[PDB]
């Protein structure tokens, strides 16, 4: 059934997994016409499919062209995702086909239910932890990829880094959701943080900085301080 | 008119037929049920007073046999038997009738009632549902379950309706996912109609079958494929207008029929809200929504 914090270390266990995250498959700018009307403009999406243990990251560029002429567009914007998702399963090889699909919100269940009915085996799964996937976007190289492309795409990504040389892929995926949920909570400061000592630096083929051990402990101690931070100024305390 | 005699009573028995019921108390001299309309399927169903545990009954149409009841006191009920000695059984009636031991199928000569709920049901179709070829007529209860019951155990009892299952590969064709799971016209039209059922008037005889076993007998499964086969109708953006005038008479007639006090447990709260207000045919059942919005509103 549903995925929570009693069962959280399921997650790194060696049943291969997928999370799902559409909270940034169909965006837009909201903004006024001449006539004073509001109208939106679509820019470019992306899916987030993430393989919690190993840290495999499926990004699928979803270009503004998918949507030209179609309504309804965040109904759409799940059956599109749930397409993608289908597509990407039978492009695996079948011993790397995932054994559950764990989507992060409930409305993609039926959506991928219905593409997924060829894979009877493959559970579809939704979850009450409120994981900052949508924040992925924040992430400079990802955003990058998704905002030049000018075709449908499909990219490659390792959102751990090395870090698994280092740490297990629990510790590894406590620190990606923390550091996620500082850019969803404060972008600017979460980035700040990130990126002040300039003697710190992203390797081409990494997505964040080569932090040490003791400095990677530093930074996740700014982070906690930001998200408990921010969530007084937001509630006064 | 035609007559379904009984040997005797020797248990303390609440009997319906068709819409009507009737106590007969223990050892109570009764000794059947005449006047029946020619014409219809029928249905004959029991409680015993000392368990409300298992309604039971038997559905038959009296062209095609005389059929009589004799309770069974090893198996504990009414069983519905055939007579082959036609003369035997007319003889055996015609002194029942002179001493007057019938109870008169009650028809009010206005009334529409029976025939609105059995329009299109055939005694051939049910037997086709509910399979024990050697009789003419078929036995169904409040605990036997249904084939798709069985998928999610004994086969030879059960109710083989057809199943009608909206996420599944029959339901939805490879690259339509998304059209066909939000209007259902190509899994109605083609899937079911022209496919399964050949027409509309077997569907709509399902449909009323798994109604009045659902309501005779508070038979789960039966509710849920009647639940099922309306809202199949009202998820399909395309569907012929004759189909759905007539699917809201039978509905109309069906939420008419329905004991105002079982409402909460043979009505789907959701199946029926969707159907009258968010689907393809909230606005073409007027009746039905009339009728459902004056006896029920709580449901909606
Ligand atoms: C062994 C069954 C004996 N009874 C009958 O044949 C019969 C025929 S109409 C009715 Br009422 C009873």
């Amino acid at each position: 059934g549903a995925m929570n914090s009693s069962n959280y270390a399921e997650l790194f266990n060696n049943d291969i997994k997928l999370f799902v995250d559409d909270t940034n498959v169909y965006r837009v700018t909201v903004h006024k016409t001449f006539e004073g009307n509001v109208a939106t403009k679509a820019i470019n999406g992306c899916i987030f499919t993430l393989n919690p243990k190993t840290g495999h990251l499926f990004l699928k560029i979803i270009h503004t062209s998918v949507w030209a002429g179609q309504k309804r567009l965040s109904q759409l914007a799940k059956w599109k995702t749930a397409e993608e998702v289908s597509a990407l399963v039978r492009s695996l090889p079948k011993e790397e086909q995932p054994k559950q699909i764990i989507v992060t919100r409930k409305a993609m269940l039926d959506p991928l239910e219905v593409h997924m009915l060829d894979f009877p085996n493959i559970a579809i799964r939704p979850t009450e932890l409120r994981l900052p996937f949508s924040a992925a976007m924040s992430i400079d190289k990802l955003s990058d990829v998704v905002m030049k492309a000018t075709e449908p795409q499909m990219v490659l990504f390792n959102i751990y880094d090395d870090w698994l040389d280092r740490i297990s892929s629990y510790t590894a995926f406590s620190r990606l959701t923390l550091l996620l949920r500082a850019l969803k909570t404060n972008e600017e400061s979460a980035k700040m943080i990130l990126l002040s000592d300039p003697t710190i630096t992203i390797k081409s083929y990494h997505l964040w900085p080569s932090f040490t051990d003791e400095q990677w402990i530093t930074i996740e101690s700014q982070m906690r301080d930001l998200i408990l931070t921010e969530y007084g100024r937001k509630y006064n305390v | 008119m035609n007559t379904v005699p009984f040997t005797s009573a020797p248990i303390e028995v609440t009997i319906g037929i068709d819409q009507y019921s009737f106590n007969v108390k223990e050892n109570q001299p009764f000794h059947g049920i005449k006047d029946i309309p020619i014409g219809h399927v029928h249905v004959i169903h029991f409680q015993h007073a000392d368990n409300s545990s298992m309604r039971y009954g038997y559905w038959f149409d009296c062209r095609m046999g005389n059929f009589y009841i004799q309770y069974d006191p090893k198996d504990g009920l009414y069983k519905m038997m055939e007579e082959r000695d036609g003369a035997k059984f007319e003889n055996i009636v015609h002194n029942f009738k002179e001493r007057q031991m019938m109870v008169s199928y009650p028809k009010i000569d206005e009334d529409d009632t029976w025939y609105n709920l059995t329009e299109f049901v055939q005694m051939d179709k049910i037997r086709k549902i509910v399979r024990k070829d050697e009789n003419q007529f078929s036995y169904v209860d409040s605990s036997m379950t249904t084939v798709q019951e069985n998928e999610l155990s004994d086969p030879a009892h059960s109710l083989n309706y057809t199943v009608i299952n909206f996420k599944s590969r029959e339901a939805i064709r490879p690259g339509h996912e998304m059209e066909d799971f939000l209007d259902k016209s190509y899994y109605l039209n083609t899937v079911m109609l022209q496919g399964i059922f050949k027409n509309s008037s077997n569907y709509f005889g399902e449909l009323q079958f798994a109604f009045l076993n659902a309501m005779f007998f508070g038979n789960y499964g039966s509710s849920l494929q009647w639940h099922a086969m309306i809202e199949l109708i009202c998820s399909s953006a395309t569907v012929p207008k004759h189909m759905l005038d007539k699917l809201d008479e039978i509905l109309y007639y069906q939420i008419k029929t329905l004991p105002e006090q079982y409402s909460d447990i043979l009505l789907n709260e959701r199946v029926w809200n969707i159907c009258l207000y968010s689907s393809f045919q909230k606005n073409s059942l007027h009746n039905t929504e009339k009728i459902m919005e004056n006896k029920y509103p709580e449901l909606l």
